[PDB]
């Protein structure tokens, strides 16, 4: 019973990482295979032209993405009506964003995502885009073009 | 599984006095705005009135509005809409379109649409950092409830 559910879910996990990082492959592997119940459950995610390393050794953007394809693992093993994320992009390599935009472009042709997001390619994929600014906030149903001068605006107060 | 038409917040931490609507797509949306715009409390508004967090004008409230037309909650409405207002002496009530309801009553009716507060599906700020630092015995575990 334990043991289907983490097969599944480690199916799953090496197969997003592995989308999400091009000629990268990572594994969950359970730290006492034989009883299970007495150890962990490590990570061990290797990206292209890197030495196999668990996710503590990482680089902060490596983390950030491995850390993320391990929750989408779960996500497809028992799936939600919604999805809600805010900024999980915010600490990944650039190269990255646009795999994980891709794949939630995708997925949402069968669930609801919300994603706070400072990144036009986030944007871009969307099928609809709100903006929120203030003390009052206020929220407007906006298009990308406008969507992408008020980014450029915010990234220019404060950066990465 | 059923999905959200949009959220309205009316006296919610920034959100002030005049009611905020919040639409949303049925497929991908995406929440553009600066640090401290309130962005983050859209996340906080969403937590807050699908009931992770017990009790224990002058009220806050959260209406969450879901299109329920392909019944994933067992309610025969094709909407169903959940709300919320936190009063100043801390009490808190709930209503189901319209009729009072309590937070355990709105909980296994999230339940039984596949939805909780403590769910996988919101990953906020922090959530990351979680999934990171997690002890392998402890992400074991997670394993185990799941299963």
């Amino acid at each position: 019973v334990f043991m289907r559910t983490f097969e599944a879910i480690s199916r799953n996990f090496s197969e997003i990482f592995a989308k999400l990082s091009p000629g990268g492959s990572a594994r969950l592997i359970l730290e006492n295979p034989e009883d299970p119940f007495s150890g962990g459950l490590e990570i061990e995610a290797k990206p292209a032209g890197k030495d196999v390393k668990r996710i503590e050794a990482m680089s902060g953007g490596e983390k950030a993405l491995t850390a993320l394809a391990f929750v989408f693992a779960i996500q497809k093993f028992k799936p939600a009506p919604f999805y809600l994320f805010d900024e999980i992009d915010a600490h990944l390599d650039d190269a990255n964003v646009k795999r994980v935009a891709d794949l939630i472009k995708e997925s949402s042709k069968e669930s609801q995502f919300i994603v706070i997001t400072l990144r036009d390619v986030m944007m871009a994929n969307a099928d609809k885009i709100i903006g929120v600014s203030m003390g009052v906030s206020k929220v407007v149903s906006l298009s990308l073009e406008k969507a992408m001068k008020i980014l450029e605006e915010i990234r220019k107060k404060q950066g990465w | 599984m059923p999905y959200i038409e949009k959220l309205e917040l009316k006296g919610f931490k920034s959100y002030g006095n005049k009611k905020v609507v919040i639409p949303f797509s049925k497929g991908f949306t995406a929440i553009v705005g600066a640090n401290g715009s309130g962005k983050s409390n859209i996340g906080d508004a969403i937590l807050f009135v699908l009931g992770g967090l017990s009790a224990k004008a002058k009220y806050a409230e959260v209406a969450i509005y879901f299109n329920n037309e392909d019944r994933g909650f067992p309610i025969d409405e094709d909407e169903v809409v959940i709300r919320r207002r936190v009063y100043p002496d801390g009490r808190s009530s709930y209503w189901l379109n319209g009729r009072r309801a309590t937070r355990s009553e709105i909980l296994d009716i999230l339940t039984a649409a596949m939805i909780s507060p403590d769910g996988y599906n919101i990953v906020l700020q922090g959530d990351i950092t979680k999934f990171i630092k997690m002890s392998p015995l402890e992400r074991r575990l997670l394993i185990d409830d799941i299963s």
